[PDB]
RNA sequence: GGUGGCAAUGGCUAACCUUUUAUCUGGGCAGCCGAAGCGAAAGCAACAUGUGCGCAGCCUUUUGGCGAGGCACGACGUAU
RNA sequence: GAGUGUGACAGUCACUUAGAUGUACGCCAAAAGACCGGAACAUGUCCCUGAGUACCGUGCGUUGGAUAUCGUGCGUGAAUCUGGGGGGCACCAACCUCCAAAACUAAAUACUCCUUGAGACCGAUAGCGAAAUAGUAGGGUGACCGAACGCUGAAAAGUACCCCGAGAAGGGAGGUGCAAAGUGCCUGAAACCUGAUAGUGAUGGAACGAUACGGCAUGAAAGGAUCUCUGGCAUGAAGGA
RNA sequence: UUAUGCUAUCAGGUGGAUGGCUCGGCUCAAGAGCUUAUGAAGGACGUGCCAAGCUGCGAUAAGCCCGGGGUAGGUG
């Protein structure tokens, strides 16, 4: 706190002199009491009691890079420029692995031939891209 | 400008808000033009809640040769396809060079101001 | 000596008080004339008891005479010609610091002496 | 934009456009922060030993004897450990584990270090930073000026171009400060005068180094403190050609 | 929170190297946060705006119009 | 032109500094010589490759280690290249991976008695307890606890001689010194104590003051000079005889 | 001449604050890093012309010998 603004007032902003002991003015250390008096208090900052669920091993479980038709669409020109993408008789090849990703999704537009490789495709990214001209090769 | 609004203007740092701010006022008042006075409010609102405008909005929202005023930022998220004029307190790079390939102009508010003192045809994008 | 490894005041003044005496040798240095800086190529040497110096700074400038005595611990030199009458009337030394003289005839008795000043 | 080169004589021969690091907005507010941020990088750790006043058995006596609670050495009553006793523990004091070190983002101190070069050509800036001269702002050099060696030549060079008066400044403006700095280290407050950056090592860092209030560094060894002093823009400074060149994209 | 830098083509680097004695300059993409959510998990995966109201501002015949932001819907992803 | 010393502030007075020199014993150390020697392939009813060990059962500790940490108490206990171990419960199969139960091994790392340097550090009730005749004086049977105390002056020039005094005290007078700064001596606050001055005071009522008006004293500087005193005239709000 | 006192200032005493000074402390960094039966560290006692403490030294006792640096003073 300002120090020098308390120089003078006594308690310091505490009110009492007899506030500011200890844990006994916080109602014990830490996040205690979450069962009898910190009740509410945990219930609003999420620490109530119980358990949920199971956690599967990190070496099995795995999360995907994902990609929206949109996001590539809009900005395919500049993969092609950047390198990442080619031009091929007017249609964009672009090859997610080298993104980095491996599912494209399907929100957005589609409004230039994409020729999109990739690990895996939302069912709506495969007829938002197949309606636009181009096509989704899976990787092998 | 009160003691309010000379608090406001007392905590910023940077000198381009600060001279923006004052000369903004002194447009409002001489050109008889509240888009001045309003943008000056805007200024002097927390910096933490400066327009960071992206490109994708100005398409959406604005046809060809539309004059826009951004009180803060223009990004760069987003295609723009038509010409635009845009008045901002600075540009991204990508803002920037989007804006210039679309044909508009990437101008600052003393800018505009020196354009048109009555801010007439002027629409204010956050 | 003290190096520029130390530019404090605390660390200067400790290797001065607590200098050996072969380093306190060298805080008897004085001005050289300009005979004497031309004929010897230094700019300085060490007052010796024997040699003349003139009194350049204090209550006896210009007073020339002979050093009588050296201290190395006080680091002071006494002339003759520079006292202190004292309350019965005799006559005591009053000790000069070296630096607050000039050197204008060196004893040489000492065969060691020439090179003593430069080399 | 443009500006003129002046040979050791001092006479304009020659032209250099300056780079973009000289049209940069002037920003004290960043100019302020990186030169607050180095200093606070250069700070050292100090603080009381670890039990300073505090290596005692001492205890309280407790109620009955007509005293203070306080605790007492074991064989006598004199107090000892409390912040309030005398020889006692400093209650808060500076710890040798505190961390002063700011940070500033790379790409807003570079932003300061490009404020505060643009601010060494404005005329306004420099002469309200405390400096005294007749020159015309930017001074750019002939490269001449970083082949030589001696004090003597930069004192020429100076007086040529109207600088050696801001020299002057600094030099009978060393003045014994007020306080315990002296007998910590700081027995003097200095001035500084001209700052003079080269293209690369050269015999002029030497030549230049002991005038009074002078820096001379190279542009790789610029950063704000130089060019701000106190946090402060507006330093006279002396660029060669070869800085200038090599000032291209030096903080963009 | 106030003030700033940069900004989805995002931000910042950590250790460390460069120190020519702690600053500093230039490097350093490992990593972190943001960028897609929902679900215990398997897994699947969304609007670059379809509509309305409407503040500021602008235009205006001074009563209306356009209306960023805001508000209210509609639609969609996923769990049940 | 870091700094410190020198009778007050020093780049040029001294020590230094920047920069160069030199150095016994040692330490590293390249050219060039002397020496044990190294690396591939073909063939295989061939030989060797670490035991109370690995593993397992049970108890306990420990661990994030969860039926899936490591340890070690008890018990049990293998195999031998057609072999053995591991791949987060056990087992089966596939695949991948290694070869324990023997041994050594620089560097990068830690620390601070010590050396050097530095410091938005402290500045003598602070900073180490200790500016060290300081773990001292002193305290405790003992384990152990543990202080206080820095500074004359440029130079002792550290007060001659004389008087009083029992005086090797002290005082007076007189000197030294720019200055008594006169030896636990720079500056020298307050409490406290002695005296002086102003006011008051032996008929007097107590939060020791605030406000107004008077007596006495002071009112040199730093405060006023159409300022202070005393009146006249003009205009005068609320109010108003 | 109102004593005993009270209030303010001044002079002096006591006292040791304040200021100024500091060869001390503290912290950080960079180095360097084992020693003792060839008797260590540590302690006791002694050791000086006048010397009690500390420091150094060991009956050769604030010290003895040799080489180098230093050079005119030294005797913590
Ligand atoms: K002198
Ligand atoms: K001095
Ligand atoms: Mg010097
Ligand atoms: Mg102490
Ligand atoms: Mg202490």
């Amino acid at each position: 706190m300002d120090t020098k603004k308390f120089r003078g007032s006594r308690t310091c902003g505490g009110g009492t002199h007899k506030n500011r002991r200890g844990a006994g003015n916080r109602g014990g250390r830490g996040k205690a009491g979450g069962c009898k008096h910190h009740f509410v208090r945990a219930m609003m900052r999420g620490y109530s009691y119980g358990k949920h669920g199971f956690k599967r091993p990190d070496e099995v479980s795995r999360d995907v890079s994902i990609v929206n038709v949109g996001e590539l669409d809009e900005l395919a020109s500049y993969l092609v420029e950047e390198g990442l993408a080619e031009v091929k008789d007017g249609a964009y090849h672009i090859n997610l692995e080298n993104l980095g990703i491996e599912k494209v999704l399907g929100s957005g537009r589609v409004t230039k031939n994409l020729v999109v490789t990739s690990e895996e495709f939302s069912a709506s990214a495969r007829e938002k891209i197949e309606n636009a001209g181009g096509s989704c090769i899976d990787a092998e | 400008m009160g003691k309010k609004s000379l608090v406001k203007l007392t905590r910023k740092t940077n000198p381009r808000i600060v001279s923006l701010i004052l000369t903004l006022k002194e447009r409002a008042n001489g050109d008889s033009a509240p888009i001045w006075k309003d943008i000056a409010k805007r200024l002097e609102a927390p910096s933490r809640n400066y327009a960071a405008v992206n490109i994708s909005k100005i398409n959406r929202h604005t046809a060809e040769d539309d004059v826009l005023l951004i009180p803060g930022k223009v990004l760069g998220a987003g295609l723009l396809d038509h010409p635009v004029t845009i008045a901002a307190l600075t540009f991204s790079d990508s803002a920037f060079e989007k804006i210039t390939e679309a044909g508009g102009k990437c101008l600052s508010l003393e800018e505009i101001m020196e354009a048109n003192p009555k801010g007439s045809g002027i629409r204010i994008f956050r | 000596m003290i190096a520029m490894v130390s530019k404090q005041p605390r660390k200067q003044r400790k290797a001065r008080y607590a200098a050996p005496l072969h380093i306190r040798q060298k805080f008897m240095g004085a001005r050289l004339s300009e005979a004497l800086t031309k004929e010897y190529g230094t700019r300085s040497a060490a007052v010796i008891t024997g040699d003349t110096v003139k009194v350049m700074r204090g209550d006896f400038k210009g007073t020339e005479g002979k050093v009588q005595s050296v201290s190395l611990m006080d680091g002071t030199i006494t002339v003759d010609g520079v006292i202190s009458t004292k309350v019965d009337g005799t006559e005591v030394p009053r000790p000069l610091n070296p630096s607050n003289v000039m050197i204008t005839k060196l004893e040489m008795k000492d065969g060691r002496r020439a090179s003593s000043i430069k080399k | 934009a443009t500006a003129k080169t002046i040979d050791l004589t001092g006479k304009a021969v020659g032209e250099v456009e300056l780079p973009a690091v000289f049209d940069a907005d002037y920003r004290p507010d960043l100019i302020k922060k990186a030169v607050l941020a180095a200093q606070a990088n250069r700070l050292q750790p100090y603080g009381p030993r670890l039990y300073s006043g505090m290596e005692t058995s001492a205890r309280g006596w407790g109620s009955g004897r007509g005293v203070s609670h306080v605790p007492r050495l074991v064989n006598s009553s004199r107090a000892a450990r409390v912040p309030h006793a005398k020889g006692g523990r400093r209650a808060h004091p500076p710890k040798p584990e505190a961390d002063r070190s700011e940070k500033v983002n790379t790409k807003e101190r570079r932003y300061a270090i490009r404020s505060a070069i643009a601010a060494t050509t404005d005329p306004t800036l420099v002469s309200l930073r405390g400096h005294i001269f007749e020159a015309e702002l930017p001074i750019v050099a002939v490269n001449d000026l970083e082949s030589l060696e001696r004090t003597k030549q930069v004192i020429e060079f100076l007086e040529a171009a109207g600088l050696y008066e801001d020299v002057l400044r600094a030099k009978y403006g060393r003045h014994i400060r007020a306080g315990r700095g002296k007998l910590r280290g700081r027995k003097y407050k200095h001035k500084k005068s001209v700052l003079i950056v080269a293209g690369e090592n050269t015999p002029i860092l030497k030549a230049a180094r002991n005038l009074s209030g002078v820096d001379v560094v190279t542009v790789d060894s610029l950063n704000a403190e130089l060019l701000a002093p106190g946090t402060h823009a507006g330093r006279l400074t002396v660029w060669t050609e070869s800085a200038i060149g090599k000032l291209e994209g030096a903080f963009q």
